[PDB]
């Protein structure tokens, strides 16, 4: 077989493959996550070049892993499905031996563990991707929002995003974003979410995507008129 | 061989006898039929002394290497769904294994689950398994209640092991009792058989039958 | 324990003039218990007609295997298979496990689209052609088919005189065997319409 | 129809002291009727203070001992000249002897020597790897006329105290080594008497704090 | 699994103060059929080591062939191969011992009763057996197959023990390996009248003795023996 | 272009002597060792105010007895961390015994040069091994992916590691408490840390004969912190 | 230069590279010396410490019960090749029931570290190797090169420094070689070669590694308080 | 060794672009335009065939449009010979599919499936990606009618109306100009050939340099029919819509 | 297992499954649940070798399940049916065959029908408008052949199920402890607490 180390220390001790790897997510789509106090709001931008598309067929940027799990991304689309079919098997993996769903940490592990194993594995590349993994672990009401990267590195966070721009979302996640107080319904999360994706979007058209994830495997994609909602009383707000 | 565990009140009682024998030949009166997985969780041999020594010592490993990465205790249900699906890979060879895996945890409370080298499993509130299993289970079901107290509980599966013990042939030597909570479970001690028979047949006044 | 007489049921096929007639019992069964009236043993891949007796999870498992194969076959060939053609392809199927065989007794009929010319064709389990220009029997009642099929034949039947040979010819032989009726079903093939027709039979 | 199995005969016996242990085995060697050699030694010292015999088939009892002692050479360089314990001997026996759980080492093995506190200590297997601490164990041949023997002369079984009548058992006071190999010797004599395949040489192996010492007395030749 | 189909019979062997002896008939039978009479069934590897073979020929004439290539690769890269770094009769043993025992355990067992005799380095007798199951076992005296029922009782009464075989010289040892040929010649249905004789001894070295014949046998009380009971003449 | 497993003129393989590279960029690690027990403390470094700190997982649990320090790309200790755990059960199953600090970090360091053209690369990450076990008591090991490891008194790793050993240079002695250790340990961390020390960017963590390894809560390191700054204030 | 890219090229003049840089790497190795007598064979090894808090890294592995070597390079290559040595050793005493010749053992090491030099995509092993022994030809010293040369020799010493040491047992040659049953003055002579090879750091009770190996004498490591004695 | 002469077809760029798969795309730019338009009552498939000869047999040539199974058909564009081994792959597929579970492929199903194996060799196995792009178009009763596309990245996505091929800027622009989501299947015909003939490099858009397919309701009842058309039948459509 | 009893009515199908699980001498449980949700509107009841039997349905369950996830979709009763058929005929022929016996009842959303399958472990699928597996057809169908009619409400079906119920405890010498009775409908899944 192809045994080729693709992805090596360079002489400063980097790597420069995964490094590559973490481009394709920079170009990729932007991606925000916001935790409230009990739901977790996935936003994902869908940039306006591609008009003429059928969104009915069309990939959606967020992916149900389990019943109670989702995941988002930035990056490669097609390398996407990879890590989102493995994740996909894994809970049902899961379920049949253990007799319980992942929890969104272990789910998150895994993926992160995957995405790791193609760093030093000859032959092959990094994933050009990194994700947002979020839910609800059974039985459990404390909303969950995890990171991961093509490095393999993962972590929690009470809000982050992920694509281009993202250095902009963040800076205004950062001042917004209040850790002793959170989002306390699902309309101040997902307000907040789709504020955060108006600093970079452009149109507040079709370009946002959003996704609810509440307790107890409650999973719901809000609408065009919905969101558009939601823009039309942001912008209201500013004009003051 | 008899062994026998019960869900009540209190958690689990688990109670075994203490003979081997190879034929008609008493091969020990002092073998452990309690196989101790970890300080949570119990299982109980029958068939394969081998195999159900090995494979629920190599359970424990599992369960160890399960709350070293998830950080946190092992479900019954797990436990004994590894055992059950690994005795399953094995199926045709001809394992034999009749255990009752045991265990009391937050999430599912006291538990028991029969597993099987036909890769049987069962989750239960009474089991009984080895030769002397139907003796045990009379004594049992006509005295077994949910709100027996520890003391209670912990005699019936005593007396429970006696009657088997006296009546079947392959059963007896001495009886191992366990009582599992969900802060792990404590040993109640090794029970001689003879000694243990006249003194329940005197405080008790059965077995007429036999004289004393 | 006999792979072959566990789910019972017959086929046979006749040729006549400018047409062909492939027919068939309705029963499975599990040995002596009577389980379905309506598993039909005969299916069609285009123009071209199989009937399967023997095991019923062989029998479901070699259409969708021939289904598979034909439509794939007419995606490269840009056309419809021959019955000369499929015949040889059913044979090569069933060789291939040589050692480990599907419990089946195949039973090939159709007209060619091109020359027009009446085809039927049996198989043995394990591949052997049967290329008979009267006719060809299989199922548990091949005794009795053969039996009825040499006695009530006669050649260049039309196709209103030929279903009525058929259809004595299968009912009368499903009577005498115990593991084979429960219903009927003859197709009557000419080279651009076919007919269907289900007999009125014994039900037991 | 290639049998790859047989039995050597022989018989082995372990008692766990105080603060000592004994694994003896009469030196008789035999197939069917015939006796192979007089004097083939059974009971093996492993290293470490570990003594060990598998009875039965001679050809499995020495491949065992052979891979146990292996194990031993194996346990220094792994783990820094570190002492095998008793009590780690034996699980690793285990794992020999289940590693062949579909084609079995045809032996009844017994390991003897002490425990990390000090005290005496005796494990028992099966073919299979099912294993156990023991005080006393008679394996092979004439094991089922040395046990019951054991039974009343050691753990003092079916013995009460005279004028009691049954109600006050005789105690469980503690044999020293010379009182031990009295028992050992007594038993084998026995055996020797009423079973046709034990006899010609008696080799017992004494495990103490100083060290493991042997033991030869003549058995009976016919 | 196989059967064995060529076949030899009994090898007897036993110490003696100064070294050992070893013996083996010429015959390859063939079931009943005494087909092979010029079969040599022991075989010297080296200058102080004698392997004889009883059992499957075909499987004889393999290990002598395993026997042979050992001697080759003990020399390989070897300038003490005819000196301190020579094979000895204990790592001939131990090497047929292992095959013996791998070819059990995979089921396809070399089917014989092999006895390795010889002297070692510093003057011990080695005397040891191994055969089809891979069981091994020493003894002053050793025997395959009739040789074990008929031969051992024989030379037991030379050397009952360890102590007897200093006291045991190599004239007395031959003559009783001698007379156990002779003995196991008259019962023996599947033995012959020709046989090989090995002496390994410390100071006079290897001895091969072939084309030796059983003698000095009695058979004149026959004609007195008439009918099997009642029959007179 | 050129071998993975390829040897400079120097006598060193490149791969290797790159990967400590990636290894000095890595956040600080230390580990002091005392005869009443050894500490590991880590820094956190979060990339973001927005990263829920104790996610952050650089101090792992092997065994009851024996604990884990990492520093570097921390992605990559995750098998060995795995093999490990697997190589200390494993020789319980085997043994019916807890098994040699030494034993485990041998295990360990086998991995650390099956590289090649196996897997692609070294492990661009250093462990501190640190436990406990009856034949040599209280151990610390330092492995590295070259495949060495050197027992240690004290030791530093990370981006602030050689002004970190130049302090515990002269802060170690054989008498040290297990107490004074933790300060130590805060102390020298304090002292290379980039953002200002507290209970949410830093962790501490011990192995004793007792109670094993455990993870300190940020409430009990709080104090710990708190009681560093008087004592220092103090002269 | 254009030919060091890997170990499957010859440069012009016919050298391979790349197993000349694995030499290399046993000479930036702390020093060891291997010397013997008639009776006894013995290894003394420098071992080098990382820093005042850390270990000093072990030099000496036992292979059998009489037989080990020292080594000085990459530890982990060692560590490979002394395993393998344990297991050659191990399979001649298990199958024939017979220690393995230190001559053989030398030329078993010499064939596993030529074909790292002539198959692509490997490497040399990148450690040299002093192996003692005494088998039934008497006592033995070799020096192992990841070439694969191996060197049966009276005395010698590899690694730093290494050339003042090899000096002295090339004078001490007719004396040592003499000393029949006496370990430790066989030692002090290994213990004054290895003492040419220090610059400005001296033989304290950690630093030094001795081992030996004879008639009746198991190959037996010192390290410690065992080895003040010889300072 | 080897590693000198390999070209490492499976790494990022310093940007995080995949040199293969972008060179690949430049390739399939230069292929002929390929065109899919899906209307409410069916799907158009048109597609230019790179310039041809006159002694070029065309009735029994097929360059551009393939049939998958009865439902879905395929557009391609790039290299034919890379685009017909994942053609009988994804033929494969939907059979399998049919024998598992006794219903025709969703048509994402299978084009997941073939875009998952065009991904695959950007990732691993160190080969160089499939030149080559598909329009899928097809029907199921889950979605209805759908048109797709994925490229040598493995990336694929949903669409009204599309090019792939050469000329897609002009083409894809023609098409947002003129398409409605109330557009019928003669409707869409027309704008195919349309945009075809204005995004050409050819002179003029001739019958023997086309190739043309419908995917229609139109059939007997409720049944999907595929329609390849014949020269002559591509010669009158051209005539009809006032082209020629 | 012992008995399963499948019948498909107007609106609904209706699965009744043993609750006994024999070993040998004892019966060690009375209360058992031979059954498993494949999908929210396919119920999939099994009976067979101890052991494979709950293995195989798990199997199954979690691959339904996976499709299910990755689809964002419900197969028919009539592609699950399918199938597990192939993985049956996939079994037959394997080292060692899964042992099991299955009644696959679903409703299917898409035309508005309930559907029963039948599949033994050879693979042998049926659809029928009642079915059983093995010896449980012999003293049923006989009643079910003469009661049953396609335009039953739910409620008759469960009285024309209980009539076979007391048949069976009356002619068959093993004691089965009653069954567990569970309706599939256009609702989805639910048991019937008292039979
Ligand atoms: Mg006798
Ligand atoms: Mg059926």
């Amino acid at each position: 077989g192809y045994d080729r180390a693709l992805s090596i220390f360079s002489p400063d001790g980097h790597i420069f493959q995964v490094e590559y790897a973490l481009e394709a997510v920079k170009r990729g789509t932007c991606a925000v996550g916001v935790k409230g106090k009990n739901c977790v709001v996935l936003g994902c931008e869908r940039r306006s070049t591609l008009k003429l598309q059928d969104t009915r067929i069309t990939p959606s940027k967020v992916s149900k892993i389990d019943s109670h799990v989702v995941l988002s991304f930035s990056g490669l689309n097609a390398d996407s499905r990879i890590l989102i079919e493995k994740a996909r098997v894994e809970a049902q993996s899961h379920r049949l031996t253990l007799e319980d769903p992942v929890t969104v940490e272990y789910l998150t592990r895994y993926v992160a563990g995957v995405q790791q194993r193609y760093t030093q594995s000859g032959g092959v590349r990094p994933f050009g991707v990194s994700t947002l993994i979020a839910g609800f672990d059974p039985r459990d009401d404390e909303p969950k929002l995890y990171q991961t990267e093509p490095s393999g590195i993962y972590s929690s966070w009470s809000a982050q995003t992920i694509g281009r721009n993202s250095k902009t979302v963040r800076e205004f996640l950062e001042k917004n974003y209040d850790r002793k107080e959170p989002p306390a319904t699902v309309e101040e999360c997902v307000k907040l979410t789709v504020r955060s994706l108006l600093e970079v979007v452009q149109t507040g058209a079709k370009n946002i995507e959003i996704t609810v994830v509440k307790p107890d495997s409650d999973i719901v994609a809000l609408s065009s008129e919905e969101i558009n909602q939601y823009v039309t009383q942001i912008e209201q707000e500013k004009q003051e | 061989t008899t062994t026998l565990a019960f869900r009540f009140q209190g958690g689990i009682i688990v109670a075994v006898d203490s003979r081997a024998t190879a034929g008609n030949w008493v091969a020990s009166q002092t073998v452990k039929k309690v196989i101790e997985i970890n300080p949570f969780l119990l299982g109980t041999v029958a068939g394969g002394a081998a195999d159900c020594q090995f494979w629920e010592t190599w359970l424990g490993s599992q369960c160890r290497l399960h709350e070293l990465r998830e950080k946190e205790r092992i479900s019954v249900a797990a436990a004994s769904k590894i055992l059950s699906n690994l005795v399953y890979q094995y199926k045709g060879a001809g394992l034999s294994m009749g255990t009752m895996i045991c265990g009391y945890t937050r999430k599912e409370g006291p538990t028991i689950y029969y597993v099987d080298s036909d890769g049987t499993r069962l989750k239960g509130d009474i089991f009984c398994v080895g030769s002397g299993q139907t003796f045990a289970y009379g004594v049992l079901d006509s005295n077994y209640k949910w709100d027996l107290s520890v003391e209670d509980a912990l005699y019936l599966g005593k007396r429970s092991i006696l009657a088997a013990a006296h009546r079947d042939a392959y059963s007896g030597g001495s009886v191992n009792l366990y009582h599992v909570t969900e802060d792990g479970w404590i040993y109640h001690g090794n029970h001689d058989v003879g000694e243990l028979f006249w003194k329940v047949k005197e405080e008790e006044g059965s077995f007429n039958n036999v004289i004393g | 324990s006999d792979p072959s007489s566990i789910n019972g049921g017959i086929v046979v096929a006749m040729t006549g003039k400018d047409c062909v007639a492939i027919a068939c019992d309705l029963r499975l069964g599990s040995q002596s218990l009577g389980v379905s009236n309506k598993f039909e043993k005969i299916f069609h891949y285009g123009h071209v007609f199989l009937g399967i007796t023997g095991l019923a999870t062989d029998v479901t498992t070699l259409n969708e295997m021939f289904r598979y194969k034909t439509n794939l076959y007419k995606l490269k060939e840009e056309r419809a298979i021959e019955p000369e053609t499929f015949t040889q392809l059913v044979s090569s199927s069933l060789y291939e496990r040589r050692f480990g065989p599907y419990f089946v007794g195949p039973v090939v009929a159709g007209i060619n689209s091109k020359s027009g010319k009446p085809f039927i064709a049996g198989f043995d389990l394990i591949g052997c052609i049967d290329e008979a220009k009267d006719f060809i029997v299989s199922g548990t009642a091949s005794d009795q088919l053969f039996g009825m099929c040499e006695s009530l034949y006669e050649p260049n039947l039309e196709p209103e005189d030929l279903f009525e040979t058929i259809s004595q010819a299968l009912l009368n032989a499903a009577d005498r065997d115990a593991l084979s009726g429960w219903g009927a079903v003859v197709y009557i093939i000419k080279k651009d319409e076919v007919v269907k027709r289900y007999l009125k039979m014994r039900q037991d | 129809q290639f049998n790859p199995y047989g039995d050597n005969g022989g018989t082995i016996l372990g008692i766990a002291g105080e603060d000592f242990a004994v694994l003896a085995g009469d030196t008789r060697n035999i197939t069917d009727y015939s006796i192979n050699s007089r004097y083939e030694p059974k009971v093996f010292d492993c290293g470490d203070n570990i003594v060990m015999s598998a009875n039965g088939f001679a050809a499995d009892g020495d491949a065992l001992v052979k891979r146990f002692k292996n194990s031993v050479k194996w346990y220094h360089f792994d783990h820094n000249d570190k002492k095998l314990s008793i009590n780690s001997a034996a699980r690793n026996i285990q794992h020999l002897l289940y590693g062949k759980r579909f084609f079995p080492y045809y032996v009844h093995t017994i390991i003897a020597g002490l425990d990390e506190d000090g005290k005496g200590a005796v494990y028992s297997f099966d073919p299979v790897g099912s294993y156990e601490r023991e005080q006393c164990r008679a394996g092979g041949a004439a094991a089922s006329l040395i046990m019951p023997f054991l039974d009343n002369q050691v753990n003092f079984k079916n013995q009460y105290e005279p004028g009691t009548n049954g109600k006050v058992k005789k105690p469980l006071k503690y044999l020293s080594v010379e009182e031990v190999i009295k028992l050992v010797r007594d038993s084998f004599t026995s055996a020797t008497e009423r079973h046709i395949q034990v006899g010609d040489g008696l080799e017992i192996l004494i495990v103490t704090k100083d060290g493991v010492r042997k033991e030869f007395y003549e058995l009976k030749r016919d | 699994t196989q059967q064995p189909i060529v076949t030899g019979t009994s090898v007897i062997s036993m110490k003696y103060d100064n070294g050992v002896i070893i013996a083996a008939d010429n015959l390859g039978s063939y079931g009943s059929l005494l087909r092979f009479n010029g079969v040599e069934r022991l075989i010297p590897v080296g200058d102080n080591t004698v392997v004889g073979i009883s059992g499957d020929i075909s499987d004889m004439q393999h290990i002598e062939r395993l026997l042979k290539d050992l001697v080759t690769e003990n020399a390989y890269d070897n300038p003490l191969a005819d000196a301190e770094e020579a094979l000895e009769p204990s790592y001939i043993f131990e090497y047929l011992a292992t095959v013996m025992y791998q070819r059990r355990s995979k089921m396809n067992p070399l089917w014989n009763a092999i006895i390795v005799a010889g002297v070692q380095s510093n003057g011990d007798q080695f005397l040891r057996y191994v055969n089809l199951l891979g069981v091994t076992y020493s003894s002053p005296t050793l025997a395959t197959g009739f040789g074990a029922h008929m031969a051992n009782p024989l030379l037991r009464k030379v050397v009952d023990r360890e102590s007897d075989i200093p006291k045991t010289t190599v004239q007395v040892a031959e003559e009783a390996i001698v007379n156990a040929m002779r003995v196991l010649y008259y019962r023996d249905a599947r033995s012959s009248r020709n046989f090989s004789l090995a002496i390994i001894d410390k100071n006079t070295g290897l001895t091969f003795k072939k084309n030796l014949q059983v003698e000095n046998m009695k058979w004149d009380f026959a004609k007195d023996i008439k009918g099997y009971g009642t029959q007179k003449i | 272009d050129r071998g993975v497993s390829t040897f400079s003129p120097e006598g060193r393989l490149f791969q290797v002597e790159y990967s400590l590279e990636a290894i000095k960029l890595g956040s600080t690690a230390i580990g002091i060792a005392t005869k009443e027990g050894v500490v590991l403390g880590v820094e956190k470094r979060a990339t973001s105010p927005l990263l829920e700190s104790d996610s952050i997982e650089k101090i792992v649990e092997i065994d009851r007895h024996i604990g884990c320090a990492m520093s570097g790309l921390t992605a990559d200790a995750r098998s060995m961390i795995e093999h490990a755990r697997t190589a200390a059960v494993t020789h319980n199953l085997y043994y019916d015994e807890d098994i040699n600090v030494e034993s485990l970090t041998q295990s360990v360091c086998d991995l650390a040069l099956r590289f090649g053209e196996l897997m692609s690369r070294p492990f661009g990450v250093a462990l501190l091994i640190a436990g406990h076990d009856a034949d040599d008591g209280y151990q610390l090991f330092h492995a590295e992916p070259s495949g060495t490891f050197y027992r240690y008194n004290a030791k530093a790793i990370g981006s602030g590691s050689e002004g970190a050993q130049a302090e515990l240079l002269n802060e170690w002695h054989s008498s040290l408490t297990l107490k004074e250790a933790e300060l130590l340990v805060l102390k020298i961390l304090k002292q290379v840390m980039e953002e200002k020390l507290d209970e949410n960017n830093a962790q501490l963590s011990c192995i004793t004969k007792q109670d094993g390894f455990k993870i300190y809560d940020n409430e009990k390191t709080a104090e710990l912190i708190k009681e560093l700054k008087e004592k220092e204030a103090a002269e | 230069n254009n030919y060091d890219g890997d170990t499957v090229t010859f440069s012009p003049t016919g050298r391979l590279f790349q197993v000349e840089y694995a030499l290399e790497a046993i000479k930036q190795g702390s020093v060891t010396v291997g010397l013997r007598s008639n009776t006894h064979a013995v290894l003394v090894a420098l071992k080098r410490n990382a820093d005042e808090l850390s270990s000093y890294q072990k030099k000496i592995i036992k292979c059998d019960e009489h037989m080990g070597l020292s080594l000085a390079g990459l530890a982990p290559d060692a560590r490979v090749l002394s395993n393998y040595l344990r297991q050659q050793c191990n399979y001649s005493s298990l199958v024939f029931n017979r220690k393995l010749a230190v001559e053989r053992a030398g030329h078993l090491l010499c064939d596993k570290a030529q074909k790292n030099t002539q198959s692509y995509g490997g490497r040399p092993y990148g450690v040299g190797l002093l192996i003692i022994g005494y088998d039934k030809s008497g006592a033995h010293l070799l020096e192992f090169q990841p070439s694969g040369n191996v060197t049966e020799l009276y005395g010698t010493a590899i690694g730093a420094r290494s050339q003042g040491a090899k000096t002295y047992l090339e004078r001490t040659l007719d004396t040592f070689i003499k000393i029949d049953g006496n370990p430790d003055e066989l030692i002090k002579a290994g213990v004054e070669a290895i003492s040419q090879s220090l610059r400005d750091e001296s033989l304290t009770v950690d630093n030094l590694s001795i081992a030996i190996v004879g008639k009746d004498t198991p190959f037996t490591i010192y390290d410690g308080e065992a080895v003040a004695k010889y300072i | 060794g080897s590693r000198r002469y390999d070209s490492r077809t499976t790494i990022f760029s310093p940007e995080g672009r995949l040199y293969q798969v972008e060179y690949a795309l430049e390739s399939i730019s230069h292929a002929g335009t390929a065109i899919g338009i899906m209307a409410s009552d069916g799907i158009v498939l048109a597609a230019e065939r790179k310039v041809t000869s006159t002694l070029l047999e065309q009735d029994t040539s097929t360059e551009k449009l393939y049939k998958l199974n009865d439902k879905i058909a395929v557009a391609v564009a790039g290299l034919t010979a890379d685009a017909e081994i994942l053609i009988n792959t994804a033929r494969i597929h939907a059979q399998n599919y049919l024998k598992t579970y006794n219903e025709d492929i969703p048509v994402e199903i299978l084009v997941r499936r073939l875009s998952d194996i065009k991904q695959g060799y950007t990732q691993h196995g160190g080969l160089r990606p499939f030149g080559v792009s598909f329009i899928y178009a097809g029907y199921d009763d889950r979605y209805g009618y759908q048109l797709y596309t994925s490229n040598p990245s493995g990336n694929y996505t949903g669409w009204k109306a599309i090019s792939v091929g050469a000329n897609t800027s002009a083409a894809q622009t023609l098409l947002q100009m003129d398409y409605k989501d109330d557009m019928k299947v003669d409707d869409a015909i027309e704008l195919a050939l349309k945009t075809l003939s204005k995004t050409t490099d050819s002179s003029a858009l001739t019958y023997d340099r086309l190739e043309f397919a419908t995917i229609r309701k139109g059939a007997n009842d409720g049944e999907v029919y595929q329609k390849i058309f014949k020269p002559q039948e591509i010669k009158d459509i051209l005539v009809k819509t006032g082209i020629t | 297992m012992d008995i399963i009893l499948g019948i498909r009515v107007q609106d609904s199908v209706i699965l009744a499954s043993s609750k006994a699980v024999t070993r040998g001498i004892s019966v060690l449980k009375d209360s058992d649940d031979k059954t498993r949700q494949l999908s929210p509107h396919t119920l999939m009841s099994f009976a067979g070798e101890a052991g494979d039997t709950v293995q195989f349905a798990e199997y199954i369950q979690a691959n339904i399940q996976l499709y299910s996830i990755r689809e964002d979709y419900e197969l028919s009763p009539q592609a699950v049916s399918s199938f597990v058929r192939q993985e049956l005929a996939k079994s037959i022929r394997s080292r060692r065959p899964y042992q099991v016996n299955v009644l696959i009842g679903g409703y299917d959303k898409k035309k508005n029908k309930p559907e029963l399958y039948q599949i033994d472990y050879l693979g042998t699928k049926v659809e029928l408008p009642y079915g059983a597996h093995g010896y449980s057809g012999f003293y049923t169908f006989s009643l079910l052949d003469h009661h049953y009619r396609p335009d039953m409400t739910t409620e008759e079906g469960l009285d024309l199920l209980k009539l076979c119920v007391q048949e069976l405890e009356k002619r068959m010498p093993m004691d089965f402890k009653g069954v567990i009775v569970k309706i599939v409908d256009k609702d989805g899944i639910r048991q019937v607490d008292d039979f």
